[PDB]
RNA sequence: UUGAUCAAAGUAUCACGAGU
RNA sequence: AUGAGAGCCUUGGAGGACUGAAGUGGAGAAGGGUUUCGUGUGAACAGUGGUUGAUCACGAGUUAGUCGGUCCUAAGUUCAAGGCGAAAGCGAAAAUUUUCAAGUAAAACAUAAUUUUGAACGAAAGGGAAUACGGUUCCAAUUCCGUAACCUGUUGAGUAUCCGUUUGUUAUUAAAUAUGGGCCUCGUGCUCAUCCUGGCAACAGGAACGACCAUAAAGAAGCCGUCGAGAGAUAUCGGAAGAGUUUUCUUUUCUGUUUUAUAGCCGUACUACCAUGGAAGUCUUUCGCAGAGAGAUAUGGUAGAUGGGCUAGAAGAGCAUGACAUAUACUGUUGUGUCGAUAUUUUCUCCUCGGACCUUGAAAAUUUAUGGUGGGGACACGCAAACUUCUCAACAGGCCGUACCAAUAUCCGCAGCUGGUCUCCAAGGUGAAGAGUCUCUAGUCGAUAGAAUAAUGUAGGUAAGGGAAGUCGGCAAAUUAGAUCCGUAACUUCGGGAUAAGGAUUGGCUCUGAAGAUUGAGAUAGUCGCGAUUAUCAAUUAACAAUCAAUUCAGAACUGGCACGGACUUGGGGAAUCCGACU
RNA sequence: GGAAGACCGAAACAGUUCUGACGUGCAAAUCGAUUGUCAGAAUUGAGUAUAGGGGCGAAAGACCAAUCGAACCAUCUAGUA
């Protein structure tokens, strides 16, 4: 949850991917920082594939 | 470490021996002695603290002046301001209210 | 001790100067039967109590 | 602390002198902060309004009555219980209630009584589980001990 | 002390004064500094000039008892 | 994950008590300690307080209710009935 | 409707004048 | 060295050990009552001795406006006789005793709405005005001396406070905390007025009608847990300065480097409010689920600072160290005092949010604010004022306690009695740990001493083979035990049983992998002259590139009575019956 | 996440076994290992309150100053035998 406020307040992340990335971390689904690093090489490439 | 003899003669854990460790010059470490904790007024209905004023205790408030202890406004150190804005309405529309009523 | 009355120093006062020796001179009187202090108290043997 | 149910603590204006004069009460059930109560005769049937038994009509459910027409309030005081108007008399004023234990008085008609079951029931349906919870209900209320049985 | 100053006058203003019995300096290698001994107070001025200090040593009212540590 | 079966919150008595009296407390104990809707503010964060006093702590209403319920049903027919009982007086 | 209230306003007649 | 005489304690130097920070340490409560501390010393006492002594003899010693009492009230003592009793007297939360009141600079023709209880005690741990440092004695020290503060009280002196205009000044201005206004010939004339001001707001400043009635608040608080802040400590790596060690080797192994109250200023975290604004594609945020159309997120601000950073204190304060130097006294003097960082409620304090409860967690003194009617202050050409809730200055502060022990020798237990008797501080190591073993600071070696090691003993070990045969009975002893991973039965109130059972692993050495933090890195074009100088973003990007920190976890080789929880610390287990449900 | 008159255990408080020590004691109840509890019906100080055919008692006729199937003290009293 500080990866994740430098990666709202750089631009990085849209808000609506931190209520569901906030709650994947709060809940288990984290192990390291750098796989949270690697959803966001990974859940951020398809949203701008999608656009 | 040095260990600390106190400086009263009361032993126990009271209150009114509450204290702290601080190095003097000679490098010595003695007890200085704390006093309880000073604090600010609460609202009249919100039963918070007040904006303003410093915290106190009863003996410290005689030697003080007024803006320390109080606001500026109307009900100050007594009502919290959205209380008496509370209060200004109620009593406002109830004397509107009373006139309109009794015609 | 430390934290005493005025009246309880007042007499463990007196009770500090009673606890004398006879004076050298007394045994020498003429009918003069004082052997030795008869009535000295001491710290660890004989309380006080009273 | 030692009683069963909870109190209120109203305050009214003293008519005669400039004092806020506060009142404990015996709270009724669903009395909120800030509401206004309405202790008198000509006062209404709402809870936890006083009002004479003369006034409120024979159903009414009532708490915190007076047993002597103006001596503050004896039957029915604790948490859940409560006492029914059942039924009146316009011949010599007497007001027949029914108490907690049963048992249907003949109060007179003019005695206060606050309309309503009163707040913090019931209560007796829990266990108390353990005798540390019966050794913090007595703590507060009196050595009614742990009570040894006399045949022992 | 509890009290310094910042304005020289005021540092001037004390030293003429119905209380305030004595004044002492004190040089440092830095700088030197100026000290009143007042009733309820004792003023402290600090100048680190070096040139400024015999300009306000005198600058005194000469009755006042000077304490002199160099 | 449904870390028990039956008990719930009483696992905290646990294997004590008798299981038809941990039964029973269990109802009382659900009920207390919940948050319920606040009447006056309409979020529900009105938790009791002492035996019988419950308070809500947005909006500083305390409301004097059950002894683990907020509102018993013996009172929710009076304070019912009493209006009824209220209308058929003024008229 | 979780305000507020104490200590007379008015009124009349006299004191209806004193100082002036 | 004493001394007639020394195992003591007699002492001093070496000394080997113990306590081992939950001490055999340093201080206090109750208790003691001079035991305290110097100078002496024979008998007695000190279950040995004694030159010594808590003994004996003789001299001494306890310093307060700030530490305490004293002041307040708690449970309670219940206490005007209205009452009662033959009296003495009274298991008196009196409940009635004309005013049974506590009362007010208050008017008439018993000041007026008013208060029911009088009255007092009761806490050297609760409530409560305020002080700390450097020095000093054979004995006292927050009490004396040094220096810097403060509180309470009384008193004194400065301090919103002089207007338009025009006295200064042509006017602009200037004393003046602000003027205006019509008129008028402008006004010189007339007239009018100060119980301060700012900020939209939260609130802000040097003060700025308490004399009452009234309301609110503080005083005013338990328990358990708790993110975070700082203190204190301990701890590495750096400077310095001096010690330690030199079989041999060790940029080593060590000590030291400090800043009290009180203030001034910056001050930001944290919580809550204020303004602009309007939120679903719901977003904010915690370890913890807390919030939000009853205004979220954002942007700016206000409040509180308990938190530190500066600087006064701070004389290189003083202190500490380390050089000197001086037959030497009260000595003169040099030089230092500096960086970073990691860690725990091994400990206080501040702040935050919680939790349990048929438990919901003191009262009064004292203080403060605000609201109120009436009353006072109240001219503007000013003179001023200001129980002024600002600043400064004088003066004063009485009574009583203060030594010492606090216990294997000052206390109680008839005693120098292995028992008992309330608290506070708290080091390093290994370790989960204030454990157990070892040690540092302080503290002791005082328990009558020497010789010798028979029997029986009290206490501790080991023992072939067998393993309960012993015995009333496995009493007593023995076994097991920490940790990681596997694994786990009957029965059950479904919660447990359970650490069920039953197994495997563990040292040393050299490696590898995983877990984070601050900086981002910063392409690209040209200037000046590689130096100096000037910035956007696609991507980057996992121990990106640097720099820094943590100690946990997973492996892997090599290795030795294969002895590895190598001491310590430290469940044997299972099948039943009977009783009590359980704590 | 951190509940519970839940667990093992330190300080403390208690006192199971050894029927160990001791038993003209160190002690008119102690010493030693072994055990019981340990966040609560917890353990403790200080001030109070209850007084003897009375008190207090989670009850043993326990405790109420080494005294308890009725405290202690003085007297009646040189009781009676």
């Amino acid at each position: 949850r500080r990866l994740l406020k430098k990666y709202r307040d750089s631009k990085k992340i849209d808000r609506h991917l931190y209520h569901d990335l906030y709650m994947k971390c709060k809940g288990n689904v984290f192990k390291n920082k750098r796989v949270l690093m690697e959803y966001i090489h990974k859940k951020k490439a398809e949203k701008q594939r999608s656009k | 470490v040095q260990r600390l003899t106190l400086r009263r003669r009361l032993s126990y854990n009271t209150r009114s021996n509450k204290r702290r460790i601080v190095r003097t010059p000679g490098g010595r470490l003695v007890y200085q002695y704390v006093k309880k904790n000073p604090t600010v007024p609460r609202c009249g209905q919100c039963k918070e603290k007040l904006k303003g004023i410093t915290p106190s205790r009863p003996s410290e408030r005689p030697r003080m002046s007024k803006r320390l202890k109080t606001v500026s406004r109307t009900y100050g150190g007594v009502l919290c301001h959205s209380c008496l804005r509370e209060r200004i309405v109620r009593a406002f529309l109830i004397e509107e209210q009373k006139i309109v009523k009794a015609l | 001790a430390a934290h005493k009355s005025f009246r309880i120093k007042q007499k463990l006062a007196k009770k500090l100067k009673q606890n004398r020796s006879v004076p050298q001179w007394v045994r020498l009187r003429t009918g003069n039967t004082i052997r030795y202090n008869a009535k000295r108290r001491h710290w660890r043997r004989t309380k006080l109590k009273l | 602390p030692g009683r069963g149910a909870p109190l209120a603590v109203v305050h009214f204006r003293d008519p005669y002198r400039y004092k806020i004069r506060k009142e404990l009460f015996i709270a009724p059930e669903g009395m909120h902060t800030g509401q206004f109560v309405y202790c008198g005769r000509k006062a209404t049937l709402q809870i936890g309004n006083v009002m004479p038994l003369s006034q409120m009509p024979e159903g009414t459910i009532i708490c915190n009555l007076e047993e002597k027409t103006g001596d503050r309030g004896r039957l029915a005081r604790t948490s859940g219980n409560y006492a029914t108007v059942i039924a009146h008399n316009q011949d010599t004023k007497k007001t027949r209630v029914k108490l907690p234990s049963g048992a249907k008085k003949v109060v007179p008609s003019a005695n206060r009584a606050m309309v309503g079951i009163v707040a913090g029931g019931g209560r007796i349906d829990k266990p108390i589980l353990k005798a540390g919870r019966a050794y913090h209900k007595y703590k507060v209320k009196r050595n009614s001990w742990p009570k040894v049985r006399g045949v022992a | 002390m509890p009290r310094e100053i910042k304005e020289v006058k005021d540092f001037l203003n004390k030293a003429r004064r119905s209380d305030a019995r004595a004044v002492k300096i004190k040089k440092n290698p830095t700088n030197t500094k100026f000290k009143i001994r007042c009733s309820r107070f004792l003023y402290t001025l600090v100048v680190q000039d070096k040139e400024k200090a015999d300009k306000i040593k005198q600058s005194l009212p000469p009755g006042l008892q000077v304490k002199e540590v160099k | 994950a449904k870390r028990t079966k039956k008990v719930g919150i009483v696992g905290k008595y646990g294997t004590r008590y008798g299981a038809s009296l941990r039964k029973m407390v269990k109802k009382m104990e659900i009920t207390q300690h919940s948050k319920y809707t606040c009447s006056f503010c309409g979020k529900d964060s009105m938790k009791r307080a002492v035996v019988g006093i419950w308070s809500c702590k947005r909006c500083k209403r305390t409301v004097a209710g059950g002894a683990w319920v907020y509102s018993t049903t013996a009172a929710a027919s009076v304070r019912s009935a009493v209006r009824r009982l209220r209308e058929t007086k003024e008229q």
